C-alpha cells in the first residue's frame, strides 16, 4: 500500500482487536491486551460512509431506457434507438466499474494512511525513551505500567517524566 | 515493556478489485448491485397491471372477439404484451400509424368506452351483416365488436354522413376503418356503388380514404384487407363522416379518464399474483441497492441498470491471510 | 530557540466538497459556474434576432397580413417565436414538411424577398378576389401576401401553365397551396371544373396534387382548408406548374443569400436593447467561466450547459477554525 | 489529509503568513516571525493552476443540445431526441461533478504532502542538533540565531558546524 | 562507508501528461494509440469487398448497363460506394424507400440473381423496345437490365396479371416500377389507355400505383421519370401485379442467401490488393492498440475509434535529466 | 511527488541500476555498485502490468458508429444521428484521455512511494548504527564490508551485532 503501514512495515492485522479499526496492543508486567483508537476508527468511518453515499447519490441519476416500437419500414430509426439506449448503459456501466475499481484502491490507501499517521503520533510522543523495533511496535527503556500505557494512548505521555 | 500500533483482521472472505489488483480480500464490504429478482409480472403499488395475454393491443382496441376478456378493462399500472401475440388483427389488414398510437398508450392509464354511433341507428344501411370467417366468436362469423362492417340494404348504399360531437371532458380515441375488396364484382356485390370513398373531418383532420383493388394472398383464409385508422378528438370538437362504401364505421370509442407513468412491457410470462415498487419483464425487483443488473426497461422507483456481474465496495481494510 | 514548519489560514469561508467529506472550508477557490444571466434577449455580436413576436414561421413566410412587420426582414443572428403564436395560418390548413423547413432555416441568416408570377400576370383568371374573413387586414377580408388565391373569371378555369426559372445565383423558396373545399357546390362555385389538380415539376420533384373534399370543423369561421408545399429550386433549374383549380399559386418567393449558425429559439420574451456573445432562451450570458447552468439550448461563444447548482474547485488548502 | 500534516500533527495554520502556502515560523532571542517557502508555495501554485486549465481544457469538448421540432405525430422520435439530448447532459453533469470532487480531494491532499515533505526537508538537516517537538516545531539545542535560522530555511545548516 | 537507496534512469525520452504537469519524462511508457493505416481497401479475413465503383446501390440492382460488371457479383465483406456515383439512375426518377433498403443490405453478405419472369413469357405485349437513349449501352439506348418496360403491341394494352410464388427457401428481393409520363400525348402513344394503374399484392403488401404526369425539366435527356419500388416476399408467399399501363415489370429478381455483419461504406478511393483483420473508409488497420483515431465507421475486429492525437501511459518512473 | 522520494530528497535516479527500478548502491573498503531490489520491483511490475490490462479492458466496451442514410427530407433525423453518434464519441474521448491523465499521475505517485517504503524500510533496520545524511544514504559508523552490505539488502541485518 502507498503509505507502507498496512502489509508492510506491520506484517498483519489483529484478529484480537475486535472494538475497532485501528489501536494498540500493549505488553507489560501486569498483562497485555488491545485497545482500539477510537478517534481515529470513527474519522475513518465517517469518511467510508460519506464515500458510499456520494457515489450513491452522483449514480443516482442516470439514463433510464424506453421502450419505443417502430414498424418494418422504419429499420434505421430503431436501429437508431437500439444504439443510442445501448450507448447509454455501456456508458453508464463504465462510469460505474470505474468509479468503483479507483474509489477501492483510495479506500485501501485511505486506510494505511490513517495506520502511518497513528504510528507516527505514537512516534512523535515516544521519541528517545523506546525502541522502534521496525514493525509497528515500541519498546521502551522504562518500565511501563497500564497507567503508562493508558497515558500513550491518551496523547498525555510525559517526555520530562521518563 | 511494548506498546505496538496494528490494524484489524477478521475471518472474512469478502473480496473487491482494484486498478492494480483483483481479488483482494477485505474486513468489510458493501455489494451495491442487486442480482436477483421474483420471477414475476405483480401489481405496482397496489394497482394491477393490464395483461393482454394472446391479444395485441389493436386486437384489444378494435375489440377482437377473441379479446372479450379486454372489454371494458379497469385502471391499469402498466400494460404486458407478448412478441408475438396471436389474437391481433383477426380480419388481414393494417394499423395505420399504430406505433404512435401505442406511444399515447404509454402515458395512459384508463380508457373508459363508449358508444358514440348506436348499431341500431343505421336505418338506410345493413349492420348485422359485416362478419368474417376470419375473425369468428363461438364457432360463428363475427368481427370486431368496435367497429361496424356496413354493407348495402336492398341493394343499394346511399351516400352516409354522420357527425359524433365530443361533448364529455376528456379526450376521446375513435377509431374507424376502410375495406379493400379482392375485385371489381365484390365491390358492387357489398356496397353497389363501383366507386366509393370514405371522408373524415375534424379540428385537424382532412382525411379522404378511397378502396384500393389488389389480388392477394389468403391471412386467415381472406384475400381482403381491413385499413384501420385513428384519431384523437379534442373536448367539444366534431368528427364528421361522409361515405358511398367500404366504410368501417365506429360503434364504441375510448375515453381518456386519466393520463399518467406507464409502459407497455414485452414478456411472455404471465400474473404472478403478487405486489412490488419495480417491475421488470423478467420479474419484480424489492431491494435497497442503488444498481441492479435485471433488465434495462423497468417501470416504478427502481434502482439503476447496469451491465455489470459485480459491484462491491471496499468499506474496511486489506484483510490479513 | 525554535523553527517551526506550518502553513497559511486566512479569514476565508469559502467551501468546497469531497468524495469523502462536504462543506470543507478552504483558504482559496475557484467557481466554474455561472449562474446568472441579464434575463433578455440581445443582438448577437451586433447582429440583432430576427423577433417574430406574435408571428410563426409559417405565418411570416406565407405572409400574413397580421406579419406585415416582417415583410423584407434583414439578415438574423437567431429567431426567436414563441411556443403559441397566434398569428400562424389565419385562413385554417397544413404546412407540409413544416419541420423539416424549419430545419433548413437553423442554417440560414438571410432571405432576400423576389416576384416569381406578378399578380398582374393572371390575364385568363381573377387574382384579386382570392380573400377570406379569417385572415383580416385592417377591418377587410385579406389573404397571405405571398401567394395568389387564383379564382374562375367569367366563369370559366382554363388550364393554367406557368413556368420560372431560377436564373439568379441563389437557391429560392418557392412556396404554394391548394384549396380544399367544404361540398361539390363550393368547387363549382370557386373553380367550375368539378375535378381538378395541380401539378408540380422541376429536376427533382414530381407532384400531382387533388383536392380532399369533407365536412370539417370551422377554423377561424371557415370550414375550407389550405395546404401548403414547398421545394427549393436549384440554381438554373425550372419549377412548373399546371392546374384546372384549387391552385394558390406563388406571387413572391424566397431567396436564400446567406447560410450559416442559426437557431429557432422558443421564449417568450422580447427584444431586450442588448449586445452579448452568447445567448440563451431566458437571457444572455456574459462570463469567462467553463460552465453555466442557465439552458442547454443556446448560441454563440458559450460555456458549457450542466444541470448542476455548485461547482466549485479547491485551489488553496484546508483553512484552519 | 492522507500525509498526516494539515490539520494532523500540525493543528492549524497561520494567519500570520501571508506571503506563502507553506513555511517557516521562528522564535528566538532577536525576535520571531513567518517566513514562506518560496520554492514549494511556487511548485504548489503550478500544480494547481495546470489542474484547473487541464479540467477546464478537458470539459472543452461537450455536448451541445440543438433545437429540433416535430410534428403531432412523431412523438417517438421527439420523445427519442428528448431522452437522448438529456441522457448527454446528465453524462456530462456527473463527469464534471465527480472530477470536481475527486481532484478536490487531490489538491487537498497535494497540499498536506508539500507540507509534510518540507517538514521532512528541515527534519532530515536538524537531525540531533534539534529536538523534534512533535507539533510542526524544532527546539534547538544550541543557541539559534537569525543567520542559524536562515541557514535552516537555506539549506545550508551545517551539522558539523554544531 | 555507505549504503543508499535510489531508482532507475535512463535515456528515454518518452514524454506523458498529468493533470498537474504536461510533457514528464520517464524512463518506460506504453503507446495504446494506433495513429497509422496503409492507405488502402482490402479484403476483409480473406472476403473481398463488394467495389461499387462509379455504380450506386440502384445502379447496382435496377441494373444499369454502365453496371454490367457487377451483374451476379460473389459473396463480399463489406461493399464500398462514393459519394457522389455517376451511374445511377440512367433514366431520371426515384427509388422508394431507398435507406430503408440500403440499411437491409448492411445485413446481408451475398446476392443469387435469378429469372422470376421471363423477358419472352410477355405475349400480349411489346417487351423488346423499352429502351431510352438516358440509359446507353455500347452508343445504343438500353435499360435496367432487371426490368422489363413494357409497351403496347399492336395498338393495344389489355390488363397483365402476373404472379410468383417464392417456392425456393430464402427471402427473395422483388423490385418493379413505374412509368410517368410527360403528357396525355405520350400516355397514349406508348400504352394507349389513358388511365392506367399498376396494383401489387403479396400476404402484406396492398399497392396500387398511378402515373403522375406533369412538365419536367430534363434529366439526362428526358423529362420523364421512373419511380421504382420493392418488397421482401417471404418463403411459399406469392406476389401479385396487375396494370393497364405504365408497368416496369421484373425480368430478374435478387434470392437473399447468406445474411451477415457487412456494411455500406462512403470512400473514393478502389481496391488495394491487401487483406486485413479491420478496415475504414480511409485504410486498414493492422495492430494491438486497444485505440486507434484513424476513422469513426470501421468493419471487423478493430481498435475502438477516439478522436484524439496522443494516449501514452505511463509505466516507468519520473526519469532524471 | 507526493511521496518526496524521487526527485524529492533524494536529487536523481541512476544510470548505473540497469536491473531494476529500485534499489541500493553501496561503498565500502572492498569497493562500490548497484543492486536492484528484486522484491519491491516485482510488485511494481505487477501493479502496472494490472493497471494496463484494466484500462484496456474497461475501454474494451464502448461506443461504434453504424452508418446510417437519409433522403432529402429527413434532415432532422439525420442531423440526430449526426449529433448522437458525435456525442458518444466526445464522451468515449474524454473517459480515455481523462483516464490517462488520472492514471499517469497515480503511477509516478505509485513509484515514489515504492521508493519512499523502501528508504524506510533500510531506515528502521539502521536505526541509531549509521547517519541518516538526507539524501538517501546511510553512512555507518561500524565499517561495513560486503556481507554487512548484502545484509542490509537481506533485511537480516542484525542491530545487536554491531
Ligand atoms: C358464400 C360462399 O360460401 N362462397 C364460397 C366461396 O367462399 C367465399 O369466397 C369469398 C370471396 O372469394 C369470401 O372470401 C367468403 O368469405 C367471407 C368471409 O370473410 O367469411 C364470407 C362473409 O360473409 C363475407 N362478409 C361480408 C360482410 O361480405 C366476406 C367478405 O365478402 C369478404 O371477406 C370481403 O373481401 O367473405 C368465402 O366464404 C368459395 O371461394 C367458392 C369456391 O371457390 O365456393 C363458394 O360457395
Ligand atoms: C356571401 C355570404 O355572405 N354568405 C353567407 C354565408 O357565409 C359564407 O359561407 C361560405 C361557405 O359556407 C364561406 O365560408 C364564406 O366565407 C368566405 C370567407 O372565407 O370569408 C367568403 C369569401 O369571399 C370566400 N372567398 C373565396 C375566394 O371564395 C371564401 C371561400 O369561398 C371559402 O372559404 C372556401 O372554402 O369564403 C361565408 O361568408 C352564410 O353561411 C349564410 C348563412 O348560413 O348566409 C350567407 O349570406
Ligand atoms: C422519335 C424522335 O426522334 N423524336 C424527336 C423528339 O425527341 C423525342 O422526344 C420524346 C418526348 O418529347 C422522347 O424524349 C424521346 O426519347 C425517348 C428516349 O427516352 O430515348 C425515345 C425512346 O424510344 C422512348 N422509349 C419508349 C419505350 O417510349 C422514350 C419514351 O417515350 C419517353 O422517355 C417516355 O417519357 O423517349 C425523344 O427521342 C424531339 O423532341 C423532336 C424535336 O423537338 O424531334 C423528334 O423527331
Ligand atoms: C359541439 O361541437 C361544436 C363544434 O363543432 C361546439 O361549438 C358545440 O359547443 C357549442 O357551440 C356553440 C356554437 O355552435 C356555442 O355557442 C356554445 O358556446 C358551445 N358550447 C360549449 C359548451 O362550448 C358542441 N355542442 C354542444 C356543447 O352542445
Ligand atoms: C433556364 O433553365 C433551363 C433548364 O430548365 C436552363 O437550361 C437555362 O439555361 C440555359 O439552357 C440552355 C439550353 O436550353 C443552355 O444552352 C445554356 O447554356 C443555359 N445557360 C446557362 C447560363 O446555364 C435557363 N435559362 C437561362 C439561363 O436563360
Ligand atoms: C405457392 O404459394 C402459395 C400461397 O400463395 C402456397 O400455399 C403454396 O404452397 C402450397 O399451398 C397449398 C395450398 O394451396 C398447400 O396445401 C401446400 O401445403 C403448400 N406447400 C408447401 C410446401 O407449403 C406455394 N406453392 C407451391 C409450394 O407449390
Ligand atoms: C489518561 O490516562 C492517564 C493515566 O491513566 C490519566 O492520568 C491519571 O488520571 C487519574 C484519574 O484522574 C489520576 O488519579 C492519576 O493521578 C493520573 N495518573 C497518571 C500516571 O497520570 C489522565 O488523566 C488521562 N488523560 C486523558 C484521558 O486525557
Ligand atoms: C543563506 O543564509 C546564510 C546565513 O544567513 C548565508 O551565509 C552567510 O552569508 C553571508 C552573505 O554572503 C556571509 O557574509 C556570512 O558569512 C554567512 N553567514 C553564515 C552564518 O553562514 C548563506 O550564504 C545563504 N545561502 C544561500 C542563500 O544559499
Ligand atoms: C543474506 O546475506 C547474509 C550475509 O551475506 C547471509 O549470512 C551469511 O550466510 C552465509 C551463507 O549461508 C554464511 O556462511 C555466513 O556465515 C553468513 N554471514 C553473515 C555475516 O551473516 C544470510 O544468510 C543471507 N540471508 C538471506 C538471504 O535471507
Ligand atoms: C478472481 O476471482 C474470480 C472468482 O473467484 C476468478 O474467476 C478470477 O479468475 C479471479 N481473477 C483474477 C485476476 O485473479
Ligand atoms: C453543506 O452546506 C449547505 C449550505 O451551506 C447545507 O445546506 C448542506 O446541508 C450542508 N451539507 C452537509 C452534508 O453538511
Ligand atoms: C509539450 O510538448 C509538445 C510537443 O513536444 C509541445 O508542442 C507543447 O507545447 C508542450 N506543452 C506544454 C504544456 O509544455
Amino acid at each position: 500500500g502507498l503509505f507502507g503501514a498496512i502489509a508492510g512495515f506491520i506484517e498483519g492485522g489483529w484478529q484480537g482487536m475486535v472494538d475497532g479499526w485501528y489501536g494498540y496492543h500493549h505488553s507489560n508486567e501486569q498483562g497485555s491486551g488491545y485497545a482500539a483508537d477510537k478517534e481515529s476508527t470513527q474519522k475513518a468511518i465517517d469518511g467510508v460512509t460519506n464515500k458510499v453515499n456520494s457515489i450513491i447519490d452522483k449514480m443516482n441519476t442516470q439514463f433510464e431506457a424506453v421502450g419505443r416500437e417502430f414498424n418494418n419500414l422504419e429499420r434505421r430509426i430503431e436501429n437508431l434507438n437500439k444504439k443510442m439506449e445501448d450507448g447509454f448503459l455501456d456508458v453508464w456501466t463504465y462510469n460505474a466499474e470505474l468509479l468503483v475499481l479507483m474509489e477501492n484502491e483510495r479506500t485501501l490507501d485511505f486506510h494505511d494512511s490513517n495506520v502511518k499517521n497513528l504510528y507516527d503520533k505514537v512516534r512523535l510522543q515516544l521519541r528517545d525513551n523506546a525502541k522502534e523495533l521496525g514493525n509497528g511496535c515500541f519498546e521502551f527503556y522504562h518500565k511501563c505500567d497500564n497507567e503508562c500505557m493508558e497515558s500513550v494512548r491518551n496523547g498525555t505521555y510525559d517526555y520530562p517524566q521518563y | 515493556d511494548q506498546i505496538c500500533i496494528g490494524y484489524h483482521a477478521n475471518n472474512s472472505t469478502e473480496q473487491v478489485d482494484t486498478i492494480m489488483e483483483k481479488n483482494v480480500t477485505v474486513t468489510h464490504a458493501q455489494d451495491i448491485l442487486e442480482k436477483t429478482h421474483n420471477g414475476k409480472l405483480c401489481d405496482l403499488d397496489g394497482v394491477k397491471p393490464l395483461i393482454l395475454r394472446d391479444c395485441s393491443v389493436a386486437g384489444w382496441l378494435l375489440g377482437n372477439p377473441m379479446c372479450d376478456e379486454f372489454i371494458n378493462v379497469p385502471e391499469w399500472s402498466y400494460i404486458v404484451e407478448k412478441a408475438n401475440p396471436v389474437n391481433d388483427l383477426c380480419y388481414p389488414g393494417d394499423f395505420n400509424d399504430y406505433e404512435e398510437l401505442k406511444h399515447l398508450l404509454s402515458r395512459i392509464n384508463h380508457f373508459e368506452k363508449i358508444q358514440i354511433i348506436p348499431k341500431s341507428s343505421w336505418s338506410s344501411h345493413e349492420a348485422s351483416l359485416g362478419v368474417s370467417s376470419a375473425c369468428p366468436y363461438q364457432g360463428k362469423s363475427s368481427f370486431f365488436r368496435n367497429v361496424v362492417w356496413l354493407i348495402k340494404k336492398n341493394s343499394t348504399y346511399p351516400t352516409i354522413k354522420r357527425s359524433y360531437n365530443n361533448t364529455n371532458q376528456e379526450d376521446l380515441l375513435v377509431l374507424w376503418g376502410i375495406h379493400h375488396p379482392n375485385d371489381a364484382a365484390e365491390q358492387t356485390k357489398l356496397y353497389r356503388n363501383p366507386t366509393t370513398y370514405i371522408s373524415v373531418g375534424t379540428s385537424t383532420l382532412n382525411q379522404r380514404l378511397v378502396p384500393r383493388i389488389a389480388t392477394r394472398s389468403k391471412v386467415n383464409g381472406q384475400s381482403g384487407r381491413m385499413e384501420f385508422f385513428w384519431t384523437i378528438l379534442k373536448p367539444n370538437d366534431a368528427i364528421n363522416f361522409e361515405s358511398n362504401g367500404n366504410f368501417i364505421a365506429p360503434e364504441y370509442a375510448y375515453k381518456i379518464v386519466k393520463k399518467g407513468d406507464s409502459t407497455i412491457m414485452k414478456s411472455e410470462l404471465e400474473y404472478g399474483n403478487c405486489n412490488t415498487k419495480c417491475q421488470t419483464p423478467m420479474g419484480a425487483i424489492n431491494s435497497s441497492m442503488p444498481f441492479h443488473n435485471i433488465h434495462p426497461l423497468t417501470i416504478g422507483e427502481c434502482p439503476k441498470y447496469v451491465k455489470s456481474n459485480r459491484l462491491v465496495l471496499a468499506t474496511g481494510l486489506r484483510n490479513s491471510p
